[PDB]
RNA sequence: AUUAAGAGGGACGGCCGGGGGCAUUCGUAUUGCGCCGCUAGAGGUGAAAUUCUUGGACCGGCGCAAGACGGACCAGAGCGAAAGCAUUUGCCAAGAAUGUUUUCAUUAAUCAAGAACGAACCGACCGGCGAUGCGGCGGCGUUAUUCCCAUGACCCGCCGGGCAGCUUCCG
């Protein structure tokens, strides 16, 4: 975002999950539910978050298929949208990333959906910005912590 | 309904029109007055021909109103009765504004008393001046006129005017201005071009009569004034044909005057008068832009559109329909005048006195009004037309030029000799133009708009010399700071290689210097010395001081910059560098570090889900920001059982430390108890665990309490509260006797929801707002200081004052968002004094989140249930249908007291800043009376930690037990220990039902006690009411009164030592 | 410490490209193809041609102070093959022979999801 | 914080109560043998016992939690015995512990 | 006239489905365009040759636009009279089965004619056993939990109507 004399000062731009990890979770005898939301932070940052989850087979289960019905999927999806929405628009950009580094959103989603259908491998797989606020120098200053040099006239 | 909204709009227009117009009965007697004046003026004696130099014929008691600086003339004077008497102006046009009614009368000069060459060397102006003088002598003795005076017509010092007013009753309704005018076709229009001459240099300045030299400079302003008298009747004739026929056009014209009046853009010399917009609407009728079937509101809608979109200083417009080959070109007028308008006669600029800065201010005001009109919302009519806009309340900083005589020297340094010759001897109006032009270029990046005050039109009585240019008034400049660009402390020029660098070196002089930067470029640059953001807010003061000294020879002593004088009220005893935002930033960064430490702590059974701050410090609303502290060991006692200190009995009270509240939420789980008191047991255990883990992993001093944990980090003390999500729900469980378990709101349930959910949201919401508006913190802290200084701090919550302060930055519809603390404070007092809280709720649109459809719905609900709401209601998107922040807020009685105080404190504070001399005492509005209170108690300064926060600095301080050397601390200081607050709680608990106690939390040395009249009347023996009451037998029956003499000695016993003396009156 | 770079190795059956950029991948350091070293169209994708391509780039990074590389192996992708070409192995091996430090390797072959 | 207060006083025999009723004196609270504590110095002393003992707090928190849990457990054990088992006059009590979901007895559910 | 068919029609109850119609939205890939970096080639074959390139092709980065398509999850599963049906959300109408101590009371079946729609070994041969999809009933236990939204996930027994297997019995 800004250069300060041989020190490139950066900011968060987006988040993504690796290809191999993404391929490994998607198994064959389970159902995957996906959702996306557009949420604006308190400091004006607009985000698009993607979440993915997979149904879990119980320990004592004998049925080979662990499939969720359509209404249960929508009920699971509706909870996912509400949790991601509420956890971003209340906070700012700094707080969200601190939540995102250990993925506190995914664990909170997993616990809330146990009543509808048990889930595992719940993650926020991708984060995008659609709009950025006007660049202000002071806002960058707390993230990273001139007049010039005098030359004699001839 | 749209019809009802139009109905509300039309009635608002009509009720505004009626109050600003004049009654029929008042018209009739004014018609009677002018008939008497016309009868009086026509019978005047004549005088024989005399040389214009000889003025001995005039009697003592009358003086010529011109100053006649070059006394040598080449003309003769004869007086004759006026040939024709004509009433001109807007009286017969039907557009007169109520506060000032003026009727203009034109006196047609006889031809036989004027000469062909009277248009040169001020001969016409001199002869006109003495004609008025002879009339004034013969009209003063008449008993019809209550008062007769001299003044300037059309704002010209070379064109005096005569004032006549009636006697006894009816004295103020109308005044008559007498304007002599030459014969219709006496003068040649071709002789009065802006490029032609009428004042010869030999007569004006030279001693030789025919000294050869350069060609005579053109005199455009002189030519305009002479032609101005000749076209008096033509304006009235044109306006009668176009404007008199169609109603609604007058309504728009009358509405335009009110708009100009409110924004102070009409009065003064060179002001945008209402005469101008009357010609402007005539020009608009000539086009297709306005048609005669328009109504009054749409005309103002139409007219301000033209002003906001047309820049007339570069593209002039003409009212002349004819296009002759031999007609003057608009290019010549642009070289002569800054603002170029035209009439049917092209020679008449009609705008020769308005400056470019004045026109730019009009365009800026027009643009702001268009946004309000384009938006559809309630009270837009009120904000547009009945909200006054004083220059002090419309600009962040103001600047005074105290000696106007020094401006004459500025004319000497610059080259205005042809301009000073053209306008007579008015050096003030000559140098007003270029000086503002010089400053706007130097402050282009740091300013949005520059404005200057206009000299008022003087009025002096007969037998007194006319006022001079030096004592005309005081010159004041208004600055509108641009929020971006104030962060930089440099003005960057071009590189030294290209030759425009030399031009940069000329404008800045020695302060222009070479600099190199990390980008690799050598550049001319000027560097100021500004460390704090408040000092950066005063960078234009350094700019204006340097440029006037270099380019005008105007010393710094002649400039009085009024910028941030109130900043001392929210500062230390002697610390003027910063207003405290720097300390606010340091505390915020420490909180972020603590949040990062908590976000990552290991060993908790449940991990942290959310961290939120709920303190005024974290939202930049703390009046006195805290600093890291190190307690003194020998000043204290130490338990040695924990690392906590104890205040000493012989030493004074220690320094005050207030912890910051931080709300923490853990992971949701189903192992929490479903019992109200059992959750209290788990929460307290979590306090113990959190303190134990914190001191082990990071070595921080942590004290565990059943409701909170106090943590000392980097010299700051934070109070950590752990909350549980479903606890408010559990408190709402109420099993009914019939057998149903329901959910009902409870005062305990409402309180917990406020401290853990509502409070963090506002703190986070206002914290982000400070980022867009850096001036929000200063306004809010000054707002709190004023209220707490008026002893009305009790009852007013901290968050409530923040919301009204935030309302200024979010809804400044008449104004622009504030950029200085002082301008927001003035708007704060205006809002409190003038808002109708009874019938209107205050909206705080934090980050939008509310549309107009919702807002009109909520206002509809506001009026339907006003009784259940508090007397003051503030609406936020998060806190809607109610204002939890004022449910326990101030009562109606102390509400009206603040409104009276706010209405009282505003004027002299406005006068103090507008005074060219320095303000005598900024603290006058910060001192309470101490007269109405029955009992006054004085407290010892020894036991008040918050004594440096007093409005009046004591200049002597006690030792509070702090270490100057920064560093870590191994022992906890005492948290939140101040006897004045402990003393008040005891007083309000025992004697709350009997008296009211008033105190100032910042340096209060006196407590105001006011008795309750209803409690002091005799009452029957009620066992619950026997608190402090004794039994009488004065009437033979047992009744109750508070025991006053025992109460007074309770005041001394309670608070022993801290209380010094108690005095009772009446 | 080690100065790191990003090395793009496109390995088609027809030709082999070795391309080194910075960490952001926007600034180009050096790019050599199989056609630069062998003067024959048969051998442009041959493993020997790739080895010469890797050696030229590796020595170029040395004079710039670049010591370690991140590797992005990429095939032609799309509807065509998703197998690295013959030049992929030798150019990868020759980079380690010159002493260039090896960071993480990743395949960035564009994989379509919907068949055309 | 105390204000004006009321008092209940018990004596050994009723004649002492009559002596209290017939008592007449100034009743000095503070004397030299037993001074009665007030003022700034008192608030320091009230700050002294305001210090909590972490060991005492933990024991009471454990003791209250130790006492709480068996009551929950005893109710659960009693409920499991009472689930089903119709009583005399053949009334069967609807509980949440059966396999058929039942409508909660709450005002919110009734309105829905 | 009576009953209310393991004949039929209708209502009611909670669910269920790539069934249909209208809007709405997201995702890579590919193609083209704009700008930045770099410099002789790039592409294709069995070998080449058509083509593109110093006015910068190919490759690396950022963004924009357009046309298709909807993987993996995806099953011999589901839905529809058939042909056929797969991103998200909102709206409109319809339907199967199940549940029913509701209602009408023979209103029914098969059918040339006629009408709507329409890609591009053998036979109603009684049964059985396992799974599987939907609805319902009963249950020892685990697993979450309900301000709103929601009352489920698993195991066992049982009843129907379906998509199909492995087997028998009868003509
Ligand atoms: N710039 C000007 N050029 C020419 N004439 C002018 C100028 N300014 C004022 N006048 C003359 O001044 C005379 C006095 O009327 P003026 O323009 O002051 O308005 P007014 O009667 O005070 O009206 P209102 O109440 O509407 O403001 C008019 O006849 C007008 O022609
Ligand atoms: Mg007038
Ligand atoms: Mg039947
Ligand atoms: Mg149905
Ligand atoms: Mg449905
Ligand atoms: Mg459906
Ligand atoms: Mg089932």
């Amino acid at each position: 975002e800004d250069v300060q004399g041989k020190n490139c000062l950066t900011n968060f731009h987006g988040m993504d999950l690796t290809r191999d990890k993404m391929c490994s979770m998607v198994k064959k005898w389970q159902t995957m539910i996906e959702a996306h939301v557009d949420v604006k932070t308190t400091d004006g940052y607009l985000l698009r978050l993607f979440c993915v989850g997979f149904t879990k087979k119980r320990n004592n289960q004998i049925r080979k298929t662990s499939y969720a019905q359509h209404q249960q999927v929508r009920q699971i999806r509706k909870k996912m949208m509400e949790i991601m929405t509420r956890e971003v628009q209340t906070n700012d950009l700094k707080e969200v990333v601190n939540k995102l580094i250990p993925d506190s959103i995914g664990k909170d989603i997993e616990k809330a959906c146990q009543s509808i259908y048990p889930l595992h491998d719940v993650f926020v797989r991708k984060v995008k910005m659609l709009k950025k606020p006007k660049f202000e120098l002071g806002k960058l200053m707390e993230l990273h912590g001139e007049t010039g040099a005098k030359v004699e006239r001839a | 309904e749209i019809l009802f909204h139009s109905s509300l709009l039309r009635l608002q227009v009509e009720e505004l029109l009626k109050e600003v117009r004049l009654s029929e009965k008042k018209k009739d007697r004014i018609d009677a007055f002018l008939r008497e004046v016309n009868q009086r003026v026509v019978r005047v004696p004549s005088v024989p021909e005399t040389e214009l130099t000889d003025q001995a014929w005039l009697p003592a008691g009358v003086r010529v109103p011109l100053h006649q600086v070059p006394y040598a003339v080449k003309g003769c004077f004869r007086f004759l009765p006026p040939a024709q008497v004509t009433v001109v102006g807007s009286y017969l046009l039907g557009t007169c504004i109520r506060p000032d009614i003026n009727v203009d009368v034109a006196l047609t000069m006889p031809r036989e008393i004027l000469q062909d060459k009277d248009g040169l060397n001020q001969r016409y102006f001199r002869k006109r001046a003495l004609y008025l003088a002879h009339l004034a002598h013969h009209l003063a003795q008449d008993p019809l006129f209550g008062s007769v005076c001299f003044s300037y017509t059309n704002g010209c010092h070379l064109k005096p005017s005569l004032l006549l007013r009636p006697r006894g009753k009816d004295e103020r309704l109308v005044t008559v201005r007498l304007h002599p005018c030459p014969p219709p076709d006496f003068f040649r229009p071709c002789r009065l071009l802006p490029t032609k001459n009428n004042v010869r240099s030999a007569w004006y300045r030279g001693q030789s009569p025919a000294g050869d030299g350069s060609p005579e400079p053109p005199t455009p302003r002189y030519n305009t004034w002479v032609l101005q008298d000749t076209v008096l009747e033509s304006h009235l004739q044109l306006l009668s044909t176009i404007l008199s026929s169609a109603q609604g056009l007058k309504d728009g014209v009358a509405l335009l005057k009110v708009w100009l009046r409110q924004r102070e853009l009409d009065k003064g010399q060179g002001g945008f008068t209402g005469f101008l917009v009357s010609m402007l609407v005539v020009f608009l009728v000539s086009t297709r832009k306005i048609h005669t079937t328009m109504s009054g509101y749409q005309v103002l809608r139409s007219v301000l559109q033209f002003l906001a979109t047309t820049d007339l200083t570069v593209n002039g417009i003409s009212l002349c329909l004819s296009s002759d080959p031999s007609l003057p070109a608009l290019a010549d007028f642009h070289q002569a005048f800054s603002v170029v308008f035209l009439d049917s006669s092209g020679h008449l600029n009609l705008c020769a006195d308005v400056t470019a800065s004045t026109y730019h201010q009009v365009q800026h005001e027009a643009r702001l009004s268009m946004m309000l009109l384009d938006s559809r919302a309630d009270d837009g009519f009120h904000l547009l037309l009945m909200t006054p806009k004083p220059m002090i309340r419309a600009f962040d900083h103001v600047l005074h030029l105290r000696p106007l005589s020094r401006l004459q020297a500025a004319c000497h340094r610059l080259k205005l000799w042809p301009e000073l010759q053209d306008n007579g001897g008015d050096y003030v109006s000559a140098a007003l133009g270029p000086l503002t032009t010089l400053l706007e270029q130097g402050l282009g990046a740091r300013l949005n708009l520059l404005a200057h005050s206009r000299p008022p039109v003087p009025e002096w009585d007969i037998s007194q010399d006319p006022p001079k240019h030096k004592d005309s008034g005081t010159l004041t400049l208004g600055l509108l700071l641009r929020p971006e660009g104030l962060t930089s402390v440099l003005e960057l020029g071009p590189e030294a290689d290209q030759p425009e660098a030399a031009k940069f070196r000329q404008f800045w002089g020695s302060r222009s210097e070479l600099r190199r930067f990390q980008d690799g470029a050598i550049r001319e640059a000027v560097v100021w010395e500004a460390a704090s953001m408040s000092q950066k807010r005063l960078i234009p003061h350094q700019v204006v001081t340097h440029l006037l000294a270099l380019h005008a020879d105007i010393p710094e002593t002649c400039v009085h910059y009024v910028g941030g004088p109130l900043d001392a009220l929210i500062q230390g005893l002697k610390e003027t560098s910063s207003t405290g935002e720097e300390a606010l930033v340091a505390a915020v960064r420490c909180y972020d570090d603590l949040s990062r430490l908590l976000w990552g702590l290991e060993g908790l059974p449940l991990t942290v889900s959310a961290v939120q701050g709920a303190h005024p410090v974290l939202r930049y609303t703390e009046v006195f920001p805290p600093t890291p502290v190190r307690p003194a060991f020998s000043f204290y006692e130490t338990l040695r059982e924990r690392s906590s200190l104890l205040p000493r009995l012989d030493k004074p009270c220690p320094a005050y430390v207030e912890p910051m509240t931080v709300v923490c939420h853990l992971e949701g789980s189903g192992q929490w108890p479903q019992d109200a008191e059992a959750v209290q047991r788990v929460r307290a255990a979590f306090q113990l665990r959190l303190a134990e883990l914190l001191t082990q992993q990071h070595g921080l001093q942590c004290r565990a309490t059943a409701t909170h944990t106090d943590v000392l980090k980097d010299g700051f003390v934070f109070r950590i509260r752990v909350a549980y999500q479903r606890e408010p729900q559990i408190l709402k469980e109420v099993q009914s006797p019939e057998g149903m378990i329901s959910l009902r709101d409870t005062a305990a349930s409402l309180r917990l929801e406020r401290d853990t959910r509502q409070l963090p949201l506002l703190t986070s919401a206002l914290h982000g707002l400070q980022q867009q508006h850096p001036a929000f913190s200063g306004v809010a802290r000054l707002a709190k200081r004023w209220v707490r200084a008026q002893l009305l701090g009790e009852g007013f919550a901290d968050e409530s004052l923040d919301l009204v302060a935030a309302a200024l930055f979010l809804h400044p519809e008449p104004f622009t968002p504030p950029s200085s603390p002082q301008v927001g404070f003035l708007r704060f007092l205006f809002l409190v004094s003038t808002f109708d809280w009874k019938n209107n709720p205050l909206f705080v649109n934090l980050n939008n989140e509310l549309t107009v459809e919702e807002q009109v719905e909520i206002r509809s609900g506001f009026l339907a249930a006003r009784a259940q709401l508090p007397v003051m209601v503030i609406v936020t998107p998060q806190d809607r249908k109610n204002s939890v922040w004022t449910q326990d807020g101030p009562s109606a009685q102390i509400l009206q007291q603040l409104v009276v105080l706010a209405a009282e404190a505003l004027p002299m504070l406005e006068k103090q800043l507008m005074d060219p001399r320095g303000p005598g005492d900024i603290r006058t509005v910060f001192r309470p009376p101490l007269d109405i209170y029955d009992v006054l108690i004085r407290l010892s300064p020894r036991h008040i930690p918050r004594h440096r926060q007093a409005v009046d600095s004591p200049a002597a301080s006690f030792c509070r037990g702090l270490l100057s050397q920064p560093g870590p601390s191994s022992l906890m200081p005492v948290l939140g220990y101040d006897p004045p607050q402990l003393y008040l709680t005891q007083l309000r608990e025992a004697f709350g039902d009997l008296a009211l106690f008033f105190y100032d939390q910042h340096g209060g040395e006196v407590i105001g006690v006011l008795w309750k009249p209803t409690s002091f009347q005799p009452q029957p023996f009620k066992a619950s009411s026997t608190k402090g009451r004794m039994v009488m037998s004065r009437g033979g029956e047992l009744v109750m009164v508070p025991n006053v003499e025992a109460i007074l000695e309770d005041f001394a016993v309670l608070g022993e030592g801290l209380v010094q003396t108690v005095e009772a009156r009446s | 410490e080690n100065v790191f770079g990003v090395c793009h190795i496109f390995a088609s059956f027809n030709d082999t490209f070795v391309h080194v950029t910075d960490l952001s991948g926007k600034e180009t350091i050096c790019r050599v193809t199989g056609g630069m070293k062998v003067k024959a169209d048969r051998d442009e994708s041959s493993p020997y041609a790739a080895m010469l391509a890797a050696q030229d780039v590796a020595q170029r990074c040395k004079e710039l102070g670049i010591t370690a590389l991140h590797i992005k192996l990429r095939a032609t992708g799309g509807n065509r093959t998703k197998t690295p070409g013959p030049g992929a192995q030798s150019a990868l091996r020759a980079l380690a022979r010159s002493g260039m430090k090896i960071g993480r390797i990743e395949d960035v072959t564009p994989i379509p999801s919907d068949s055309t | 914080v105390p204000g004006f207060q009321v008092a209940y006083v018990v004596f050994q025999k009723p004649s002492g109560v009559s002596a209290a009723l017939a008592l007449k004196g100034p009743l000095l609270v503070s004397t030299e043998s037993h001074p009665v504590k007030s003022g700034i110095h008192k608030w320091i002393s009230d700050y002294a016992d305001s210090v909590p003992d972490p060991e005492a707090l933990r024991v009471e928190v454990d003791t209250f939690m130790e006492a709480y849990d068996q009551k929950i457990a005893e109710e659960e054990a009693k409920a499991k015995e009472e689930e089903g088992v119709p009583d005399e006059e053949g009334w069967v009590k609807v509980t949440r512990r059966g396999r058929r979901p039942v409508l909660p007895r709450t005002e919110a559910a009734s309105l829905r």
